[PDB]
């Protein structure tokens, strides 16, 4: 007989292709419906743990499925049914299958109630770490944080001890594992028995050979932080965390460097006053540029979050100088990542301070060879003006972005279009006129696109500023100008400020000045334009008065949407219908 | 239908793919706009030439942003979207979905990956394998390529083209008169117009890949002056600086993938073409990734 | 004393115009006589001798 779907019609489809397998693993739940629950439990899943594949994607299908087996096994009361098939997938070589694994064993996990946690679960976490292989062992690692809380004392004493014990193992990679996994796993405990056990291993994992485990230990050093108490950090984690600052290994005082503002904000802001500020100014002064790159970054959070009390003393008495000497340095990544921050400390030192010490360090970094650090000085300009008004940008920051409003980079310049509003609402119309217009014509006929938009966007907040009658002095002949462009994508522009121009400058100006010169482009040779045209006239429609649409667009439209272009008749016709 | 497409169209450039019936939809529209395409398509003067895009979905958005959006600016894309990136998928369907929209805003032609072979190995069907669970979309795009025109034909002077000549094409009539409807062959003469380069040499020569020619200033000045061109512009090498003339500006070549691989830390242009064939090469890096 | 272990690979290329006849190819026969020694070179390679030959290059 062929007609048993456990063994025939499952071991039959090992052929050549692999997607017919994934197929099968995919559909693997039709195949368990047909079978009785306990037949199931009985035949199949025996079958899938004493059979062993060579396929990674079918593993991974494989472990996948086993997730949601729960509901076609019998039910949470039978769940521990699947433990043996994933406990095979959760020692291969691979990597990947393990992780899967390990995330479909703790998906049952909740299936399984208290009793069955213990009578099984916790087994089968003692058989994977005390496994030959290493990969178990590994494996073994993830599975505690969902044992753990609701399993009795002596279980989670046994817990304990299993864990202590696969941290101080003799192989790397699972020590690599385990510390990865010690923060999640520290969450749940008991605070004294955090204290009892896993603070000295964790002290230990911080001292051992190998550098990828140390690594590891900072990273779970914020989480073991977070959880204890602040009386106890002093001699807990303080201690560790001065030994992983001065380690030899950069990955380690990098990955230090990063997690520092979550350490400072976990210790409490006295304990980062008195240990926190030479640990951050000796990775500030660092030798490697990636752990000084790394602390650049979090100049601004760690400042932002000391006591205001005793704040600005640290920063100008510690972190300035090292600020100053980063400003100057050699690699540009590091530069890069101080030019992000480096505005955010103008409203914590305050004015004068900014303008005193800040200021210089902006201006250095405004005028570097690297369009990384000049981007990212920009982007932060609302927060320097703010502070030290406007009166200090025009004298000492105007001329610097001035200068890089013709930036080799587009998006150098783009920021400076970003800014240009603020500019504007923030001073006059004599002086915007003689600094600042000529740029804001200059970016209409940028190459980048981008820019040219940026430009009309900018065109309506700038008149939405200054007025219209500023715009029919200023704005609008320098427009009209570009209509007349032998180049469509200057016409084009024309089409796109005339869009954004129509809806600030009212009824006239758009009546008397704006329109003629949209409707005679309705000529042009170029389709692109001529659509342009139409989408236009559907726009500035409703800000048109209402005398001039059936005598003057509605000619325009009809002759357009009988055009010999599809998309131009197409949205002359959308134009048609918006007009009504 | 139309409403539909440019829904499509606003979702994709977000980077979120169709789902497979959508796919399949677009690529029959597809199919039944590129039968009409000659071998040689006729460009009208305003346009963009862009390069290979192969797949790097944010690298065309900031592609966009240099050059304009589409149907707003004219735009000939001379085939490699797909292969060497991780949006394979999104970036092809975002081009098909232009094409089909906007059918005289949009040209693209076919690049030697645009085969049914070279996506296998280089990692189109991986793509499309994982973010639909079935080759079915791969077909479709696989059999959508097979009807993308060889080559444009810009005011009559510019010849884009994605790989080159072939010493068995000497007139553009060979081209307009070939079958392209078939897989790219491993030799003849529609493989040399997807896979030649030029060469700083004399004469033909043997492409250091496994298929094409390689040919010198002298075989595209014969080309040129047969055949009425000014210029052959082209795609289908690596170029650090994005663009590069060749041939005494008989060739030039545009690479509009910039950091090729990830690794290569190219610069990427775009040869924008005004109404009077004015040119004008837009170099840009590529885009900030979150 | 004399090493024999560096052939030389002399190729003299006839570089006369009448090099300048098309094969059934579309190739010159000048084009097949570079494509000779690229191939020529290309199987040599497979031999792990073939490291310190010289080549090369006379015309006419
Ligand atoms: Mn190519
Ligand atoms: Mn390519």
């Amino acid at each position: 007989d062929s007609l048993y779907p456990i063994a025939v019609l499952i071991d039959e489809l090992r052929n050549e292709d692999v997607q017919l397998r994934l197929n099968s693993i995919k559909k693997l739940s039709t195949i368990a419906l047909a079978l009785g629950v306990e037949r199931t439990r009985s035949e199949l899943l025996p079958f899938l743990t004493d059979t062993i594949y060579d396929e990674d994607e079918v593993l991974l299908a494989l472990a996948e499925q086993l997730g949601t087996f729960t509901t076609l096994v019998g039910g949470p009361e039978y769940v521990h049914c699947l433990l043996p098939p994933l406990e095979s997938l959760a020692t291969v070589e691979e990597t990947v299958v393990r992780d899967k694994a390990v995330e479909s064993l703790r998906a049952i996990s909740h299936e399984h109630s208290p009793s069955d946690l213990e009578a099984h679960f916790v087994p089968l976490v003692k058989r994977l770490a005390g496994g030959d292989w290493f990969t178990s062992r590994t494996s073994a690692c993830g599975l505690f944080s969902v044992c753990y809380p609701r399993v009795s004392s002596a279980v989670k004493a046994e817990l304990r001890q299993y864990f202590r014990n696969l941290c101080s193992d003799d192989t790397p990679m699972v020590r690599r594992a385990a510390a990865s996994k010690l923060g999640e796993f520290a969450k749940v405990l008991e605070l004294d028995n955090v204290k009892s056990e896993i603070i000295p291993m964790f002290s230990n994992l911080a001292s051992d050979e190998q550098d990828s485990v140390r690594l590891l230990a900072v990273e779970a050093c914020v989480n073991i932080a977070q959880l204890l108490p602040q009386e106890d950090l002093e001699a807990l984690v303080m201690p560790t965390l001065r030994q992983a600052a001065e380690d030899k290994s950069w990955r380690v005082r990098y990955m230090v460097a990063d997690k520092f503002t979550e350490l400072q904000k976990a210790v409490g802001p006295e304990i980062t006053k008195t240990d926190l500020v030479p640990a951050f100014q000796n990775l500030m002064k660092d030798c490697e540029a990636e752990v000084r790159a790394a602390a650049s970054h979090k100049v601004k959070e760690f400042c932002e979050n000391l006591s205001a009390d005793c704040r600005e003393n640290v920063i100008m008495s510690q972190i300035l100088p090292c600020i100053k000497e980063l400003v100057s340095d050699a690699n540009q990544h590091v530069k890069s990542a101080l030019a992000s921050v480096i505005m955010g400390l103008s409203p914590i030192l305050g004015k004068d301070n900014t303008i005193e010490h800040l200021l210089p360090l902006f201006l250095a970094q405004l005028k570097d060879e690297c369009p990384e650090v000049r981007l990212n000085i920009i982007s932060n300009l609302d927060c320097v003006n703010e502070v030290i008004g406007i009166r200090q940008l025009s004298q000492s920051l105007l001329p610097a972005i001035v200068e890089l409003a013709e930036d080799a980079k587009w998006r150098v310049r783009l920021a400076i279009i970003e800014y240009m509003p603020l500019l504007a609402g923030q001073l006059g119309v004599e002086f915007f006129d003689e600094k600042l217009n000529s740029l804001c014509m200059a970016w209409l006929v940028d190459h980048v696109y981008a820019i040219r938009e940026a430009a009309t966007s900018n065109l309506k907040k700038l008149v939405e500023k200054f007025g219209k009658e500023w715009a029919h002095a200023t704005i609008i002949p320098k427009v009209l100008a570009m209509s007349g462009d032998p180049n469509y994508l200057h016409r084009m522009t024309t089409l796109f400020c005339i869009n954004v121009l129509s809806e600030v400058c009212g009824q006239d100006i758009t009546t008397k000045h704006m329109l003629p010169t949209v409707l005679r482009m309705a000529g042009d040779p170029v389709a692109n334009v001529r659509f342009n045209v139409a989408k236009s006239l559907q726009k500035i429609g409703p800000i048109l008065d209402n005398s001039t649409l059936q005598s003057e667009v509605k000619p325009i439209l009809e002759k357009l949407t009988q055009d010999q272009d599809v998309d131009v008749k197409y949205f002359a016709q959308e134009a048609l219908t918006v007009l009504s | 239908f139309t409403k539909e497409l440019d829904q499509w169209i606003e979702q994709l450039n977000e980077c979120k793919q169709l789902s497979e019936s959508q796919v399949k939809s677009l690529c029959e529209k597809a199919k039944e706009i590129l039968t009409k395409e000659s071998n040689v398509q006729e460009v009208r003067c305003p346009v963009t030439v862009c390069g290979d895009v192969h797949g790097q979905f944010h690298d065309l958005m900031e592609l966009f942003r240099i050059g304009g959006k589409s149907p707003d600016t004219n735009y000939l894309f001379m085939g490699d979207y797909v292969n060497r990136g991780y949006y394979s998928v999104e970036t092809v369907t975002l081009l098909v979905a232009l094409k089909v929209r906007y059918r005289e805003r949009i040209t693209i032609l076919r690049g030697n990956h645009e085969s049914r072979q070279i996506t296998q190995v280089y990692g189109f069907y991986d793509e499309c394998l994982r973010k639909y669970g079935n080759a079915n979309v791969w077909k479709y795009f696989t059999d959508l390529f097979d009807y993308l025109p060889l080559t444009a034909l810009v005011d009559g002077q510019i010849f884009c083209l994605h790989g080159g000549l072939s010493p068995s094409i000497d007139t553009l009539d060979h081209i307009r008169a070939l079958d392209r409807l078939q897989e790219v062959p491993h030799e003849g003469p529609m493989c040399d117009l997807l896979w030649s380069d030029p060469d700083d040499r004399g004469g033909w020569g043997i492409s250091p890949r496994g298929a094409g020619y390689t040919f010198g200033q002298d075989i595209s000045e014969t080309f040129n002056h047969a055949n009425g061109l000014t210029l052959v512009s082209r795609a289908h090498q690596l170029v650090m600086e994005g663009y590069n003339w060749c041939h005494d500006r008989n060739v030039v070549t545009i690479f509009s993938a910039p950091n090729y691989c990830y690794r290569c830390g190219n610069q990427a242009a775009i040869m924008e073409l005004d109404d009077t064939l004015k040119y004008s090469f837009l170099q840009f890096d590529p885009a900030p990734r979150r | 004393y004399f090493q024999s272990n560096m052939p030389i690979l002399l190729f003299l290329i006839d570089t006369s115009a009448s090099m300048n006849q098309r094969s059934h190819l579309g190739t010159t026969y000048l084009d097949t006589a570079k494509g000779a020694v690229e191939t020529f070179m290309k199987l040599r390679a497979r031999d792990p001798a073939s490291r310190g030959d010289r080549y090369m290059l006379v015309t006419f």
